[PDB]
């Protein structure tokens, strides 16, 4: 124990933490669902 | 309305009470209700500047 | 590459931005005429809704 | 009145320069009495009678600068027989600032007069000419 | 030698609500 | 100025049309752009709560990155929506009125004679 | 622990293999006319698909 | 010129991210590395112009500016990393940061292809010189010239935008080379007039013109070296591309309205050369005479020759290095002795021999002799005024009469003559001042040997 | 009187270090920054880049256009026809106007 | 202030704009407006200062007589045409009365004498709820009639707006009166864009408000109320004077910020609508707000003003101000001018 306080970031609030990771990856599955389907449906409706 | 809302939802909140030939209570009709329903009716679908 | 790369290139530059001007202008030209007479899809003004007008029978007949 | 400011450009310049100096008096006092209301307002004086001597002085001044504003450009014209020519209406608008400057007493005032007033003056001139639009109804 | 930087005369040309 | 369309659904982010616009190809300068501005926010978030500024809230910088391309994926999804249907009613309405915008002859450099200037 | 100490180096290294990837770029998308010049209007060879890429 | 931009762009993190004993080295490094790769645009085999891309395109006219500006910031860091010694490790790489933002930015101007993509990378350059001059300046007076060089350059560039916004909706995209092939004859009328005064007061303040010119002093006075150098040597270059630039879709009523700009620039460089030879200061008698230099340029931009056009290049490229040079020398001397004053160093000739030879060299660039590009900017843009009319010729001679008189004074009164002895504080040499000397010098001598390189649109 | 830090005087550098660059306070960062100047200043960019500007061929079409124009001198002197016409341009491809 | 009332003022405050822009009729509309002005009295008089108590009491009567002049024009509109909403034939005197009214409801010149002093007296949060929130709901009314108001008045109010606002900030050393000015010069220029497109009416609403938040964010870190005050920053807080620079820079309108495009597409519009001697005087008013600006940045960033004792124990404490949002407002607000198209419709 260095400081005559305890910080309040003496400790990583993991619950912060765990639900940063987990909306980060969600948004990438969900971006990268859409992009694909999206390519889907172009294609689809353009006969490519 | 500068955000549609109101038209999105389906609600009513005051679109009933806009004009004359709009929802009277009891069936009593305003002055000038043929008037100006034969001005709306004229007006819709064509904008502001046909309307005029 | 050689100079018929750079001469091609720079005709697709010029073919590209002869296009952007000229769509520019019919741009400028079909928003004057829209304003001037509002009949497409823009600058459409709005209007008291029709389905807000009562159709049935009321209390006095001459309506 | 906007049939009167009409009537100030339907004869070419050079011509009734007793009519173009009155309306540009008139024109420079409502423009005077407009500041003056607005000066006395904002700014209350201590009695009416120096509010109101204070109303007539900035209507005098800015009747002055209007007049031989008019006058000067008028009489400019018809020496240089040139009716449509800007710089005649910058000799005007020098001979406005010198009239602001001697209102105010002091030539540093007079000279910035001058050359603002001579600018605008000319900037008019060539808007009248060349149909520039300072309030335009929406085009596009 | 080193930079200039502002004093009290300079700091305090700015303190009195109306510049 | 075109809120005013036929067909025009009240407050739609991205209407069915839409769908058949193609999609931004998701590594392309302004989703790139925006990531870089997500990684400079949260490098601005660690100076400012004085942290260091890399070393510092790895998770919050991922989540500032992941959310900026997000939004700006979604919102250039709708500005091309936006820019295609404006091209498409100039073009509806060019071919709707065609003697509003006749189609010019431009005479070559045999007949036009343009002045000289001489740079002398 | 070098490329820990050095890894500052190669930051303008990509710059410039990135700047020439994307140049690259550029002459795909600006070839509406490859071979099309009025002036430079040769029949391909038969080892060739294209003039110039 | 793209693989130009990005490893320019690429410096910043390599500067934020080096360590504070290495930062100084890598990004020196590397810019001469930038400067090595920008080297490649004279591969000009054939008449078309290099259009890279749809925003991007080199000319005869824009590579050696371009050249010049990838040159120059390892000199700016060469010659800043000393009055940065005594200094924060997060400041120095935000003044590294902001050079190389300069260089940048003054990359992708000159490679524009747009005239409003031009307008906003003028004020993106307008930015940090004023960050630099304002933070970094010395005396108090830099807040004051901050503000002259940021509203002259201000209130001269709106009337540019307006008028480029005014082309842009009359013709459509305002592109160079549209504008250039469906150029079209002005009417000659008022409209036109005021058009034409509000495309050119940009370009003719930025310069600076004579009457017009009161920023320059106060800005090359207060600014650091680096400041000093980006000026003189690459913004004042800047207006004088966007007159080249904008000047083709002005035709015809240039002719008669060049007039009062080329009788402002022939008796500005008169005074302004009288300035030199009257001036207790010695930044301040450096930035008349780059003054009446781009007086010279101004002149024979508006005769609109192509001698005039060709001299106007290879002047661009000569005064930029040789004032670089001179500001390097003075602010050497700064350093030494802590003053700025013209007079109160004199004897420098004996204790610094190898700097007052630089000195000469560099003074010597600045008279004109021959057969330096500066003598042949000066001497084709003498030959394009006097064809347009021969009376040009006396203020000519004066010009450069008074030319050589300020420039020999210099030299006379900095390093001939009785030694100062009281000053003590003089320090031999520093291999990075005499490297940043011969790193200028040597450009000089090379384009002298090959002048092709700096001719320009025209010839 | 307001608690301000006396004027610091700058120190001859030399006395520490008599082989000094001017480039950094410590020897070892000195003399190395000195070769990175040198190096990349002086050797790869004016010399390499001196010698690649010199062998640039027929920069902006000087040679090729000396070779041409001793050919169309060759043409036209041997058949009679002037070495430079007074028009340009043909003027039967031009159609002037009738008045 | 208990959270019961805490909640019911934030609601109202948060309802009465929202009705506004979500309600056809005009009337609705109006009460909305009216909504707004209750419930943002009471946190205007929560300090319970004499300055708090004036300030409420001039903006409780200019915007009581705005809303009244609104009113009237609202039952002059239905006693004309028989409707709630000013369709196409409603009377040019009762768009003036609205467009007076609703000018005075924003605080634009020369209507503007009330906003620098209703803006100083409160506390900081109040003045940027104020300057940011209460000014989309007349922007939402004068938006819904967008191409029945009368240009002229419209690009003399707008004009004389900017002159004033311009004048104003030069004059101010206050940085509550200086965000007012600049607010009036603001919304001068959001007022000349109005007739011609409101598309970039609020685009400039957006990018003024995206500008003016995390400014006012600075300005609450350490309660900087004057000029002396945003200088002993590089003391006080000294990783922010680079942003307050850009945020102030962008403010300005200096290229390549992103706060330079509203100007910008704002001017090109009105050369598309043929107003030249108009664009040349706004932009030229808006190089003297970009003085002021310069001005103030030179006290805060580029020179170090003196500090003084006390700082030193400001330097031992430490902070959790800056909240989460004020990095992505400041880079939105800083870095966006390349995504110029995407922010275009
Ligand atoms: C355009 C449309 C069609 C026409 C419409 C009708 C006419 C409109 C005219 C508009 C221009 C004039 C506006 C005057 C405003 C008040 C100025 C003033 O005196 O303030 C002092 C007053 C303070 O007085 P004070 O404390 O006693 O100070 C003592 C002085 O220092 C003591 O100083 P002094 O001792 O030196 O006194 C000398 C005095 C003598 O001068 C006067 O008395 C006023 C003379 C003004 C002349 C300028 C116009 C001349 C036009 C000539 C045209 C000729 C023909 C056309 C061809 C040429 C065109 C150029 O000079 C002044 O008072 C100068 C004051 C500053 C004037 C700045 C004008 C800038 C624009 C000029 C061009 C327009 O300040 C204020 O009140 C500030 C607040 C202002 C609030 C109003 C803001 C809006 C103003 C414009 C309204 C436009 C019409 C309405 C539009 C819709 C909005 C409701
Ligand atoms: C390490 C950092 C980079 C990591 C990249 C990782 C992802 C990756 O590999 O992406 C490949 C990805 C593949 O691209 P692509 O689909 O093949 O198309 C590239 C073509 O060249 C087609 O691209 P383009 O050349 O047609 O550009 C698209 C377009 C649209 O793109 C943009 O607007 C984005 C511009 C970004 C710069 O760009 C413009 O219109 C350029 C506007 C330039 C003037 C802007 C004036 C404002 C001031 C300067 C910019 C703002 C900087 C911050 C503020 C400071 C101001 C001094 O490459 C890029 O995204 C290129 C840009 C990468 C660098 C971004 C800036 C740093
Ligand atoms: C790179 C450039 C941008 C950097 C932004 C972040 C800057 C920062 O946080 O710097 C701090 C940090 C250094 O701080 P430190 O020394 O470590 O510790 C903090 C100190 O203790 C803190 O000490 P202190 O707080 O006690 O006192 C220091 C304080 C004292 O305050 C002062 O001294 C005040 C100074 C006032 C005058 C200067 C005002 C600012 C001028 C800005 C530029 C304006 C002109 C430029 C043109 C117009 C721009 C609109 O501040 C300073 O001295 C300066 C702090 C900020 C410096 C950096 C500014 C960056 C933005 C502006 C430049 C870049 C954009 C414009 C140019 C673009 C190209 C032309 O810098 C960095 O970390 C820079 C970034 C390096 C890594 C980059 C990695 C990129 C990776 C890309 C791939 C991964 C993502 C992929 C995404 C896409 C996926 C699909
Ligand atoms: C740094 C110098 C600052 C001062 C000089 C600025 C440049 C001077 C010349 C230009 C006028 C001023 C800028 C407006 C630019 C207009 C460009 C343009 O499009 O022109 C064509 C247009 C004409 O439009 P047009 O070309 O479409 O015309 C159509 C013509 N018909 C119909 C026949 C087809 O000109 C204008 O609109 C000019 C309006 C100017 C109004 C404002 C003037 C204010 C006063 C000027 C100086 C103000 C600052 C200095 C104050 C004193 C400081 C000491
Ligand atoms: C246009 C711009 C669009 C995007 C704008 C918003 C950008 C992201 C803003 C949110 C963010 O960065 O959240 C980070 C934060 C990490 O949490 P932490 O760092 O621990 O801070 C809490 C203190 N105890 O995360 C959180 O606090 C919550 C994480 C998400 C939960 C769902
Ligand atoms: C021709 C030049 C005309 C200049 C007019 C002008 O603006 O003059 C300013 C001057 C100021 O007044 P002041 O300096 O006090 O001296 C007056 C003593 N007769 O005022 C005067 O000189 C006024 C003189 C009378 C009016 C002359 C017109
Ligand atoms: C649309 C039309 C708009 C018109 C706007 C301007 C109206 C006329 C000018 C009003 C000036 C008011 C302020 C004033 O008096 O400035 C003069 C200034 C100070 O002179 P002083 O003797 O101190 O006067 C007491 C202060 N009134 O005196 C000076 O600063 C002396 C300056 C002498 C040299 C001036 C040269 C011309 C400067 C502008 C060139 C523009 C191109
Ligand atoms: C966080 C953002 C969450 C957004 C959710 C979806 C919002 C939505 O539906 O937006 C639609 C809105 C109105 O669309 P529209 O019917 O065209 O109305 C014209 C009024 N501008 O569209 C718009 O208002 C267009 C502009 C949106 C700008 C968003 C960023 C500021
Ligand atoms: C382009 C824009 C530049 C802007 C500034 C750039 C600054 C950074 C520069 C980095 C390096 C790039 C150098 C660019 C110039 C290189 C000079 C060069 O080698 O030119 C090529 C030339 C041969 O070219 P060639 O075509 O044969 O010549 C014309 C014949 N028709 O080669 C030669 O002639 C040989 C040259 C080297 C051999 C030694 C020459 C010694 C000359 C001594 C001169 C003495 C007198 C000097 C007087 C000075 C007075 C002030």
């Amino acid at each position: 124990k260095f400081y005559v306080r305890e910080p309040v970031n003496a400790k990583p609030n993991w619950l912060a933490v765990g639900l940063s990771v987990g909306a980060s990856v969600f948004m990438w599955i969900y971006l990268i669902q859409t992009h694909n389907e999206d390519v889907l449906e172009y294609k689809r409706r353009n006969g490519l | 309305p500068f955000l549609d809302i109101q038209k999105k939802l389906g609600i009513s909140l005051d679109r009933h009470f806009m004009f004359l030939s709009a929802e009277q209570p009891y069936k009593n009709a305003a002055r000038c209700h043929a008037f100006e329903k034969e001005w709306i009716e004229c007006a819709h679908g064509i904008g502001g500047t046909r309307a005029k | 590459d050689g100079p018929e790369k750079n001469y091609e290139k720079t005709l697709a530059i010029l073919q590209i931005e002869s296009e952007k001007a000229e769509l520019r202008l019919k741009e400028q030209e079909v928003r004057r005429l829209m304003r001037a007479r509002g009949d497409g899809p823009w600058y459409q003004f709005p209007t008291p809704e029709k389905e807000f007008i009562d159709h049935s029978p009321k209390a006095t007949p001459d309506n | 009145v906007k049939r009167f400011f009409e009537s100030y450009h339907e004869v070419p310049d050079g011509t009734q320069c007793h009519r173009k100096t009155y309306i540009t008096t008139a024109l420079g006092g409502i423009c005077g009495i407009i500041g003056s209301a607005y000066s006395v307002s904002l700014n209350p004086a201590d009695s009416t009678l120096e509010a109101v001597a204070r109303v007539g002085r900035y209507t005098f001044t800015a009747a002055a600068i209007g007049a031989m504003f008019g006058l000067t450009t008028c009489v400019s014209a018809q020496v240089r027989e040139k009716p449509d020519d800007p710089l005649n209406y910058f000799i005007g608008g020098c001979a406005g600032g010198l009239t602001l400057g001697a209102r105010t007493h002091s030539y540093g005032t007079a000279a910035m007069g001058c050359v603002y007033m001579g600018t605008a003056a000319a900037l008019f001139k060539i808007g009248k000419l060349e149909g520039w639009e300072l309030f335009p109804t929406p085009k596009v | 030698a080193r930079q200039w930087q502002p004093d009290i005369e300079w700091a305090e040309q700015f303190s009195g609500a109306v510049m | 100025m075109m809120n005013g369309r036929p067909g025009h659904e009240p407050l739609k982010f991205l209407p069915d049309e839409a769908r058949s616009l193609p999609p931004p190809k998701l590594n392309d300068p302004r989703l790139v752009y925006m990531g870089l501005l997500g990684y400079c926010t949260g490098l601005m978030d660690n100076m400012l709560r004085m942290r260091p500024v890399m070393r510092a809230g790895l998770h919050r910088q991922l989540l500032f990155v992941t959310s900026f391309v997000f939004a700006g994926y979604f919102y250039l999804k709708r500005q091309n929506y936006l820019y295609a249907v404006k091209d498409h009613d100039m073009f509806g309405y060019i071919k709707l009125h065609p003697e509003d915008f006749p189609e010019k002859e431009k005479k070559t450099y045999a007949e036009i004679l343009e002045p000289f200037h001489p740079v002398r | 622990q070098l490329l820990r100490e050095h890894w500052v180096h190669i930051l303008v290294p990509a710059g410039f293999v990135f700047g020439c990837y994307l140049d690259r770029k550029d002459d795909e998308k600006l070839t509406a006319f490859r071979n099309k010049s009025m002036l430079f209007q040769r029949e391909l060879r038969p080892n060739e698909e294209v003039t110039w890429k | 010129m793209l693989k130009i931009i990005l490893p320019s762009l690429m410096l910043l993190p390599l500067t934020w991210l080096s360590s504070p004993k290495k930062t100084w080295t890598n990004v020196t490094s590397y810019s001469f590395l930038i400067s090595l790769t920008s080297l490649t645009l004279l591969w000009q085999t054939d008449e078309n112009y290099k259009n890279f891309s749809n925003m991007f395109s080199s000319d005869p006219l824009s590579t050696p500016l371009i050249i010049l500006t990838a040159w120059l910031l390892p000199l700016m860091l060469m010659a800043s990393q000393n009055h940065l010694k005594k200094d924060n490790n997060v400041l120095q790489k935000l003044y590294i940061s902001m050079l190389i933002s300069l260089q940048i930015l003054l990359i992708m101007t000159f490679s524009a292809t747009e005239l409003i993509m031009f307008y906003i990378l003028f004020e993106a350059t307008l930015i940090p010189t004023l960050i630099i001059i304002t933070r970094w300046g010395n005396q108090t007076e830099r807040l004051n010239a901050g503000i002259y060089f940021l509203f002259y350059t201000l209130i001269g560039s709106i009337p540019l935008l307006i008028a480029l916004i005014l082309i842009q909706n009359h013709v459509g995209t305002l592109n160079l080379m549209i504008l250039s092939f469906t150029t079209h004859t002005l009417d000659a009328s008022w409209s036109n007039n005021l058009l034409w005064l509000a495309c050119m007061m940009a370009f003719l303040i930025k310069m600076p013109l004579y009457g017009v010119h009161l920023w320059l002093p106060k800005a090359h006075v207060e600014a650091p070296i680096a400041g000093s150098m980006i000026l003189a040597a690459i913004l004042l270059k800047l207006g004088s591309y966007g007159m080249i630039r904008i000047s083709i879709i002005l035709d015809p009523l240039t002719k008669y309205m060049a007039y009062p700009f080329i009788l402002l620039s022939l008796w500005g460089m008169i005074m302004t050369s009288s300035i030199c030879l009257r001036q207790t200061d010695l930044k301040s008698l450096i930035a008349y005479s780059s003054v009446s230099h781009m007086a010279l340029v101004i002149a024979s931009i508006m005769i609109q020759t192509p001698w005039s056009f060709m001299g106007a290049t290879m002047l661009m490229i000569a005064h930029g290095l040789t004032s670089s040079l001179l500001f390097c020398l003075a602010n050497s001397n700064y350093e030494r002795i802590h003053s700025r004053t013209m007079i109160m160093a004199r004897g420098l000739q004996m204790v610094f021999p190898l700097m007052a030879t630089w000195w000469l060299m560099a003074s010597l660039a600045n008279l004109a002799l021959p057969p330096s590009i500066n003598l042949m900017g000066e001497l084709f843009i003498t030959m394009s005024l006097f064809s347009w009319s021969n009376f040009t010729i006396i203020l000519m001679g004066i010009n450069i009469i008074i030319t050589g008189m300020y420039s020999m004074y210099m030299i006379i009164t900095t390093q001939r003559g009785k030694l100062t002895n009281h000053m003590i504080n003089l320090q031999p040499s520093h291999t990075r001042e005499l490297t940043l000397m011969a790193l200028h010098m040597i450009p000089l001598i090379l384009l002298t040997t090959s002048p092709k390189l700096i001719t320009g649109l025209t010839m | 009187q307001w608690q301000e830090d006396p004027e610091p005087e700058d120190e001859n550098v030399y006395a520490k270090n008599p082989d000094f660059h001017g480039y950094d306070s410590d020897p070892v960062v000195d003399v190395w920054n000195m070769r990175a100047v040198f190096f990349f200043g002086f050797s790869i960019v004016l010399v390499f880049g001196t010698t690649f500007v010199a062998y640039v061929p027929d920069y902006r079409m000087q040679e090729w256009a000396r070779r041409e124009a001793e050919r169309l001198v060759k043409y036209r002197e041997v058949n009679g026809l002037p070495i430079m016409e007074s028009n340009y341009f043909d003027p039967s491809k031009i159609q002037l106007p009738e008045d | 202030m208990n959270p019961i009332t805490l909640a019911i003022i934030y609601f109202t405050i948060f309802l009465g704009p929202v009705i506004t822009m979500s309600s056809t009729n005009l009337m609705l509309m109006w009460v909305g407006l009216e909504f707004s002005l209750l419930a943002i009295i009471p946190m205007l008089i929560n300090k319970k200062n004499p300055r708090s108590t004036e300030a409420a009491t001039k903006y409780f009567v200019t915007q009581a007589t705005a809303s009244m002049i609104i009113l009237l024009a609202i039952v002059l509109n239905y006693k004309q045409l028989g409707t709630w909403m000013f369709q196409q034939q409603t009377n040019g005197l009762i768009l003036n009365m609205t467009l007076m009214a609703l000018s005075m409801k924003l605080g634009l010149a020369p209507f503007h004498f009330w906003l620098p002093e209703v803006t100083q007296g409160i506390p900081l949060h109040m003045g940027l709820i104020l300057l940011t929130w209460q000014k989309i709901a007349p922007l939402s009314i004068l938006i819904q009639i967008y191409p029945l108001l009368n240009s002229t008045i419209i690009l003399m109010l707008a004009i004389t707006s900017i002159f004033m606002g311009a004048w104003g900030g030069l004059n101010q050393t206050q940085m509550r009166k200086i965000m007012a000015y600049s607010s009036i010069a603001h919304m001068g220029w959001m007022l000349a864009i109005l007739p011609y497109n409101p598309s970039l009416t609020l685009l400039n609403l957006m990018i003024y408000i995206i500008l003016t938040a995390p400014m006012f964010m600075a300005l609450m870190l350490n309660n900087s109320m004057t000029i002396n005050s945003i200088s002993l920053l590089w003391n006080k807080t000294p990783a922010m004077l680079t942003m307050i620079s850009l945020m102030l820079l962008s403010l300005g309108g200096l290229p390549p910020l992103t706060g330079f495009l509203p100007k910008w597409i704002i001017i090109t519009e009105l050369m598309k609508n043929n107003c030249l001697i108009m664009a040349t005087l706004m932009a030229m008013m808006a190089l003297l707000n970009l003085f002021f600006y310069t001005r103030l940045i030179y006290s805060t960033s580029l020179t170090m003003f003196p500090t003084n004792n006390n700082s030193k124990m400001m330097t031992h404490q430490t902070k959790t101000k800056p909240n989460l949002m004020f990095s992505t407002l400041a880079i939105m607000s800083t870095m966006t001018l390349p995504l110029a198209p995407q922010l275009i419709t």
